């Protein structure tokens, strides 16, 4: 409970949180062959 | 009930009156033979449509394309200018997006003179 | 009436909907499908995704697969059968969605604890660097270094890179690091059951000692592999300064992020019970010793196997002795007022932190003093939990909670006397206490053998049940919080799209400030109860 | 035919048939209703005594076929042309720009 | 305005058995009971207001405007509402299954106590594409007896005993058969707890003991709120989540039945309005419910409220299961019993009479007396042909044999019964789309029946006829199919309705 | 106006057997939609053409003819932002309600995005601008902006009626009266 | 799902008595609904007896449709069927 | 009802019921045991298969997905009995037409 408009620092952290989320949504370029143990998945990972 | 698609090829209002004249011609053809529940849209359409351009054609319609071709006005504006506010100044200012913009002095006046060549 | 009270969504989604809610904000649609189904049905197979949902077969599955792999949202395992072929089963991976729920909170501690330097270009630099890390989910050094602009200082961003490895935080990508704890234990359990050349059928109990002891030492090398390794990071070729391996990639870690907030919980308890100075003296100690302190990592053997009835302690105390070992042996000898941003020796301020021990810390060995990570948790869970009832209900609810915790399992006879004042109001808050669990009810009749009324009653124990009810506070708080924030989007979606294209009118700017207000405050409420939940996830 | 001799008795009447209503019809009362709810059975409404409950048609005898009369409409008159549509519209944006 | 409505023929495929959880009933709620007891009567003209019985719930009388809908008995069917029950009162029928769901689950973690490959093997078993129902009962048994032998709890730490359900409707899990003469870590705390008890008052504990531990309906409901997702399949519950998983097996809400379930039994030899047993049940529930609701924060004590709440589970278990039984019976005990011989009813448009011979009637002909032919009707739709003669049947009157007792216009009136008057001019219009019921006459189709049916030759179909006196007379050529010795036995008579079924009987069953 | 493409099943009685199929299906389809509103596709006016028609089936207990066909019906909606002629009808203090004679009176534009100086008066004077003003019986050009769709309540044989409703924003100069120009 | 061509059929060329029950029933029901008649009608009453007369000259414009277990459909005309 | 002084009727037994089954007549059974005795209509929705009043499915308010059909009164009565006890007598529908 409690709270309210407290800790402007946390507000800045909240703003950053929103900004980081927006960058992920905009994004989907290599990814290479990494960690794939499946030949079927590795073929699809080529593109 | 099942729908096979959102929207087919765009139909403006010309042939509406033309093919509702066929719906006219079929049942009672209104005013002439005056001497169900389809009367709702029947009397409604023909009244609003015709009264506009009075105070139409056959060939010149399909021949109106000529200078309406070279223009980049695309689609949304194209089938729209057929009826509303023809051939005076700020009339067409509203309908077309970006409006005057690119070409101003002469070329747009070529639109006014030809759409004034309607009636 | 009208259902707007949200009674519809209230009953049917404990845990569950939490996961696919967060990934919905992350991605949505197909992404929420697979994970949501991965939870409900648990262990899942590639072909099995197609059968259930009819999810647009093989177009979405192969797309979502690699999408969940880069951010490692799925626990991957592959094996075979005695019949033949091969099989690949997926699990819900650790908590990777909680990290997505974290995000900037992690980067917060990253920025804040990166000082001992002073207000440098580091702020705008690593903010761009770290945000590129978590987003992609994996970062190779060279390909990332290629993203840096040319004709400038290349080691400016590498001024802190080898400083990103630091002590905790970012570590290297290694092999099987993502893997079910149950499965890796079983896979490592091979060469143990398998090992004997028809030795001898004597003392069957020696097969126990054989497999176990050999598994424990093989388990230790695996878990300590990501923990501390100086090979890759400390590489220092000539014609330069220390530079991390351009080949080996990196990843963030649970180590010092889960530690940083855990210390805060200790600080909040400290600061409450002592002065601001004492909290600082206790802080400078924890900052140096947090590296070798298991803390959050404590059980590490718990998930994936049995404990015992008999041998439970012989398991537990085996961990407790190594929880005795490392803190006692390794940790720092007495220092004097190390650096800091009161002259002479500050150990006198430790002595006032010494003479007063209860509830917490102050465990001393001759020659060396340190805070136990074992006996500290019970008094840590006590305080915070007691403050919860303090916040939610009035003062009356508090007093009775400990009254049951002083002695154990007694009737209302000595309770009415020894509690505070009045019968009727006690019965009132007794019903409010017994309202949701946590005191249970006793089991015994008075000379009726379970028959009828007037039997004796007692209030007793039930810790975990008085725990898990704080685990129900996890999702359903954040749920409506995040949901109606997301519902605030689609409602204003027509406005937001107009705002984005603009980046006019009196009333358009009004609702623009509206949502932004609600946005800010709702994220502040999120992080609030976020810190509350994190302390309740253990013991 | 099932490979074991059984049937005609309430203990042996449940072998093949998965229909709960017809089995609760002949002989049973409480169990089959609660048992099917427990195990969350589905099955189908197929047989005769099953259909006479819901009050629908039968899959045997007279109802074994579907009666049809066929229109046999021509494939010619079905298609008219779009009137004064694809002429002016598309050719307007395709000239000079 | 007035959005279009479309329709297509729909059959039925299968059903789905399950338990509605907490979403439906509150959303299925028209009104809320509240108040308490009585009938919740208004004291002026004595109607019902809110409470158990109420205008917008259902209608027990001919007028009774529903206000949810209109047209009363001839239109409205039934409406649903809910009831708030203080505390999660226990179930009745699921009680047997509630022991099983409480069996294979940890009391420590409130989680499944199985281990690795075991679970992995069984999870593969039931997912075999074909399965018999017997396979379900076999494995769900097996997996349940597998957790019996294991004395060791997994992660979540220490453990407990089994649950034998000792008592009724009282659940007690006895922690028992601990390792003999072997000290447990929990036992040292166990015996340590009682040492602080017997110290204060040694009298009572030694007097009676060894009752182990029970489980209250409230805490076992909170014990079911932990396990979600994971595997409920081994417990017999598959989740496509229309429902909230087995939190549903304990009563919280309740589906208060409409007045279409039970009405107020009409009149008496003396004027009055009488209640039915089911009405008394749930209106009593609101009392014993609100009893706990009212006193919490104000009065009473610990050990009083208890048995009253224990009395609540006795009421509901009695409610849905001078019998005083209002529910579980009428479903089980309605107009039938199976000894191997069932019971049945509902044959309309029929007649019964004795037998008598005749040489003159050809086979497939059966003579029906005109006296019972006056009350025996049949539907006829006049089109293009009947127009001539049927309009003459109208003016004829419902007295002589060739007449019509009813008329139905295509304009959909209530109905036109022609006895009381009219006729005459009414036969002048007679539009094509109407329907008129003519008296039974020659050239019709009627099926013959005898009550003690034996084989396929029992039910037959013949032509009808009109003759004098009173009797059912048929050709003496056949005494065989019905086994007719005459002697004045009884014979059934059934007349079809639609043209379809009529042509079906004579052209096939003939 | 626009042309929708939909499918449907038609039941033609024995009475229409004397005429031709295409003529029978026509009348039936006219009794189906006509003035009625079709969900989410907009409002429909008339019927255009008939396609795909195949052999119709027959159910045992009727004797009628059930045919499942697809056809393209003419519906109504210009597009998101189109301006179209009309005029007001009624009023209160919300905003003006413009009715296009020949389709519906459903169009209503409240005053929010309208010119900055517009206000309603209880004085029975409709509206005022800081230019001039107008009233009923005079033509009005209105632009479309927002569109909403809702379901329907059960019919009651002998308010919330937004079956089909459109609203817009007229702030761009030269709207509402056509005699300001010329 | 698709219809088997008129070329080859595994179905018996004759008709079941159950089929005749529906035919006379169906067609006669259409008569009460005021349909036309393709056969000469002598003066008489009822839909039933004029239906049997209609089948005598085989004027029924109906096509019998049968189903196999595998859903191979079928097509059968009443007129072509002989008994 | 049964007997006299109220009104009459007749009896179709299960012993007799098999006889009309042995003839293989479906149409006769549809008229006699449904139309001739008790004819009733029940409003049902495809989703959350249940019974309801008018155009309301109650618990879900749609009126879009509700389909009205016919069904014996004994059925509905049996359902209202079952459903009030804890069980789900859910119903799902499919179209006869369209092949
Ligand atoms: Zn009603
Ligand atoms: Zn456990
Ligand atoms: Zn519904």
């Amino acid at each position: 409970p409690i709270n309210g408009p407290i800790t402007n620092k946390e507000r800045s952290l909240a703003v950053k949180y929103i900004n980081f989320g927006k960058t992920v949504k905009d994004g989907p370029x290599x990814x290479x062959x990494x960690x794939x143990x499946x030949x079927x998945x590795x073929x699809x990972x080529x593109x | 009930m099942k729908v096979l698609e959102e929207r087919n090829a765009f139909l403006s209002d010309y042939e509406v009156l033309k093919f509702l004249t066929d719906l006219e011609k079929k049942h009672l053809w209104d005013q002439k033979s005056l001497a169900p529940e389809l009367q709702g849209i029947t009397r409604n359409v023909v009244n609003y449509l015709s009264i506009n351009k009075n105070f139409m054609s056959d060939e010149s319609f399909a021949e109106l394309m000529t200078k309406l071709n070279s223009f980049k006005l695309f689609k949304a504006e194209k089938l729209q200018i057929v009826n509303q506010l023809p051939a005076n100044m700020v009339h067409l200012y509203s309908i077309v997006e970006e409006c005057d913009a690119r070409f101003d002095e002469k070329t747009i006046e070529e639109m006014l003179e030809i759409i004034s060549g309607y009636a | 009436v009208m259902t707007i009270s949200s009674l519809e969504q209230r009953t049917l989604n404990p845990d569950l909907f939490l996961y696919k809610e967060l990934v919905k904000a992350h991605l949505g649609e197909r992404a929420a499908s697979v994970i949501g189904m991965l939870v409900a049905l648990g262990r899942l197979s590639v072909r099995e995704l197609v059968e259930k949902i009819d999810g647009m077969d093989v177009d979405s599955v192969k797309t979502t697969l690699v999408s969940l792999t880069q951010l490692r949202c799925v626990k991957y395992l592959q094996e075979t059968a005695i019949s033949g072929k091969k099989t690949t089963y997926y699990y819900y991976n650790e908590e990777g969605i909680h990290i997505l729920l974290y995000s900037g909170l992690i980067i917060d501690e990253i920025i804040t604890q990166m000082r001992v330097n002073d207000e440098e270009e580091h702020k705008q630099l690593v903010a761009e660097i770290v945000q590129n890390v978590i987003s992609l989910g994996s970062l190779t050094v060279e390909d990332y270094l290629s993203s840096v602009t040319s004709d400038s200082m290349k080691y400016t961003i590498s001024s802190l890179f080898v400083q990103l490895c630091e002590m905790g935080y970012l570590i290297q990508i290694s092999k099987l690091h993502y893997t079910p704890i149950e499965d890796l234990w079983q896979f490592l359990y091979e060469k143990h059951y398998k090992n004997i050349p028809r030795n001898s059928p004597l003392s069957d109990l020696k097969k126990r000692s054989q497999a176990k002891m050999n598994a424990k030492t093989d388990f230790a090398k695996i878990i300590n592999k990501p923990n501390e390794l100086s090979q890759i990071l400390t590489v220092d070729p000539k014609t330069s300064l220390r530079i991390v391996k351009p080949t080996v990639s990196l990843t963030i870690n649970l180590d010092r992020f889960m530690k940083g907030r855990r210390s805060k919980q200790l600080i909040n308890l400290a600061k409450t019970r002592v002065g601001s100075v004492t909290a600082q003296v206790y802080k400078i100690a924890l900052r140096l010793t947090e590296q070798k302190s298991p803390k959050i990592r404590d059980p590490l053997t718990q998930t994936g196997l049995l404990q015992d009835l008999e041998e439970a302690k012989s398991f537990q105390d085996e961990a407790e002795l190594v929880e005795e070992k490392t803190p006692g042996l390794t940790f720092n000898a007495i220092d004097l007022a190390r650096h800091l941003p009161s002259a002479s020796l500050i150990n006198s301020h430790l002595k006032i932190l010494a003479s007063s021990n209860f509830p917490f810390l102050n465990e001393t060995k001759p020659g060396v003093y340190y805070v136990p990570y074992s006996k500290l948790m019970p008094v840590l869970k006590s305080s915070v939990y007691e403050y919860v009832i303090a916040s939610t209900l009035g003062p009356s609810a508090m007093r009775l909670s400990r009254c049951i915790r002083d002695n154990k399992l007694v009737s209302e006879k000595i309770i009415n006397s020894t509690a505070l004042m009045k019968e009727k109001d006690i019965r009132s808050t007794l019903a409010s206490l017994i309202r949701y669990n946590s005191v249970e009810i006793q089991e015994v009749p008075r000379t009726a053998d379970r028959s009828a009324s007037r039997a004796v009653f007692l209030f007793r124990c039930k810790e975990t049940h008085s725990y898990n009810f704080m685990r129900q506070n996890l999702e359903w708080n954040m749920a409506n919080l995040l949901f109606k924030k997301e519902k605030l989007k689609q409602e204003n979606s027509t406005l937001l799209k107009k705002a984005n294209r603009d980046d006019l009118l009196p009333s358009e700017l009004n609702q623009l400030k509206m949502v932004n207000e609600r946005e800010l405050n709702v994220f502040a409420r999120l992080s609030r109860l976020l810190s509350l939940w994190e302390v309740f996830q253990m013991a | 035919y099932k490979g074991e001799v059984l049937g005609i008795t309430r203990f042996g009447l449940s072998k093949m048939r998965d229909s709960v209503l017809q089995l609760a019809s002949f002989e049973k009362t409480t169990d089959h209703l609660f048992d099917a709810a427990f195990y969350m059975k589905k099955d189908a409404v197929e047989g005769v005594s099953e259909c006479i409950i819901l009050g629908q048609t039968m899959s045997i005898g007279t109802g074994s076929f579907k009666v049809v009369k066929g229109t046999n409409i021509s494939e010619k008159d079905l298609v008219p042309k779009r009137c004064l549509f694809e002429s002016l519209s598309n050719e307007a944006a395709l000239k000079a720009n | 305005k007035e959005v279009v409505v479309s329709e297509t023929p729909k059959r039925i495929k299968g059903l789905e058995f399950s338990a509605l959880s907490a979403a439906d009933i509150v959303a299925q709620s028209e009104v809320e009971v509240s108040t308490r007891d009585l009938f919740d009567l208004e004291k002026d003209r004595a109607p019902k207001a809110n409470g158990a019985l109420d205008p917008k719930m259902g209608v027990s009388s001919s007028s009774l405007e529903c206000a949810t809908c209109h047209g009363n008995l001839a239109s409205c069917h039934g409406h649903f509402g809910h009831l708030k029950l203080a505390l999660p009162v226990f179930h009745i029928g699921y009680f047997k299954a509630t022991i099983q769901i409480l069996q294979g689950i940890c009391k420590n973690c409130s989680a499944i106590l199985l281990s690795e490959t075991d679970k992995r093997q069984f999870l593969h078993e039931l997912r075999r594409p074909g399965v018999d129902n017997l396979r379900r009962m076999g494995i769900l048994k097996k997996i349940l007896d597998q957790c019996k032998k294991q004395r060791r709890c997994l992660h979540c730490g220490a453990l407990n005993g089994v649950v034998k359900k000792a008592a009724a409707l009282k659940i007690i899990h006895d922690t028992f058969r601990w390792v003999g003469k072997k000290s447990a870590p929990e036992k040292d705390i166990w015996v340590g707890e009682w040492k602080e008890v017997l110290a204060h008052n040694p009298e009572l504990e030694r007097y009676v003991k060894r009752c182990m531990d029970d489980l209250n309906p409230l805490k076992t409901l909170n014990l079911f709120k932990q396990i979600k997702s994971a595997d409920c399949e081994l417990l017999g519950i598959d989740a496509t989540v229309p429902s909230g998983r087995p939190e549903t097996y304990i009563w919280r809400y309740l589906p208060a039945p409409p007045v279409c379930i039970r009405p107020s039994v009409m009149m008496q030899d003396s004027p009055a309005s009488n209640e039915d047993d089911l009405t008394v049940k749930l209106t009593e529930i609101v009392w014993t419910s609100s009893l706990i609701k009212a006193g919490l924060d104000k009065g009473i004590s610990i050990n009083n409220m208890m048995e009253h709440w224990d009395y609540l589970q006795l009421t509901v278990a009695m409610y849905i299961n001078k019998p005083i039984r209002g529910f579980c019976q009428r479903l089980k005990g309605k107009q039938g019993r199976f000894r191997g011989n069932l019971s049945g009813k509902r044959v309309d448009f029929s007649g019964r009479t004795v037998i008598s011979p005749d040489p003159n009637l050809s086979i497939d002909e059966v003579a029906v007396p005109d006296r019972v032919a006056k009350v025996l009707t049949y539907p006829e739709k006049v089109t293009r042909y009947n127009r001539h003669k049927l309009q003459e049947l109208i003016v004829n009157g419902p007295n002589v044999h060739p007449g019509a007792n009813y008329l139905l216009k295509r304009n959909e009136d209530a109905r036109r019964n022609l006895r009381y008057g009219d006729r005459m001019k009414l036969a002048k219009n007679l539009q094509i789309g109407d329907v008129v019921e003519r008296h039974l006459e020659d050239g019709d189709v009627v099926l013959f029946n005898r009550q003690p049916s034996l084989h396929r030759l029992s039910i037959l179909s013949h032509y009808a006829k009109i003759r004098p006196w009173r009797t059912f007379r048929l050709n003496e050529c056949v005494c065989t199919p019905y086994n007719a010795d005459f002697d004045g036995d009884e014979m059934n008579l059934h007349v079809p309705q639609t043209e379809e079924a009529r042509a079906e009987a004579i052209n096939l069953m003939g | 106006f626009i042309l929708s493409k939909i499918a449907d099943l038609v039941r033609i009685p024995p009475d229409q057997f004397h005429r031709d199929t295409i003529s029978a299906i026509t009348h039936q389809l006219n009794n189906k939609f006509a003035n009625k509103i079709i969900p989410n596709v907009g409002l429909c006016i008339t019927i255009y053409d008939l396609l795909t028609v195949e052999e119709g089936q027959l159910k045992p207990g009727d004797g009628s003819s059930y045919i499942n066909v697809t056809f393209r019906a003419v519906v109504f909606k210009p597009f998101l932002g189109e301006i179209v002629t009309g005029w007001i009808s009624k009023c209160t203090a919300e905003g003006i309600k413009v009715s296009l004679l020949g389709i519906f009176d459903d169009i209503f534009i409240p005053q929010n995005m309208l010119f900055e100086g517009c206000y309603y008066t209880p004085e029975e004077s409709a509206w005022i601008w800081p230019k001039l003003y107008f009233d009923v019986n005079e033509k009005i050009r209105f632009r479309i902006e927002r569109e909403v769709f809702v379901d329907v309540k059960p019919k009651s044989p002998k308010e919330k009626p937004p079956a089909y409703a459109l609203l817009g924003s007229c702030q761009t100069d030269g709207m509402g009266l056509v005699s300001w120009w010329e | 799902e698709k219809a088997i061509p008129k070329d080859q059929r595994a179905t018996t060329p004759y008709m079941t008595k159950y089929e005749r029950a529906r035919i006379l029933g169906t067609r006669a029901l259409q008569i009460s609904m005021n349909a036309p008649v393709f056969v000469d009608l002598e003066g008489e009453t009822d839909p039933l007896r004029i239906a049997m007369k209609e089948l005598a000259e085989k004027k029924i414009p109906l096509v019998i449709r049968r189903y196999l277990p595998d859903g191979s459909f079928e097509d059968w005309s009443v007129e072509e069927l002989i008994v | 009802t049964e007997g006299r002084s109220r009104d009459g009727g007749l009896r179709l037994g299960e012993m007799e019921r098999d006889c009309v089954i042995a003839y293989g007549a479906s149409q006769l059974l549809l008229e006699r045991l449904m139309i001739s005795s008790d004819a009733f209509e029940v409003d049902v929705c495809d989703k959350c298969g249940l019974m309801g009043y008018s155009g309301w499915c109650t618990t879900c308010k749609s009126a879009e997905n509700i389909i009205k059909m016919t069904i014996p009164y004994a059925a509905k009565l049996l359902f209202q009995e079952l459903l009030s006890m804890n069980i789900a007598p859910r119903l799902r529908l499919e179209d006869i037409f369209q092949q």
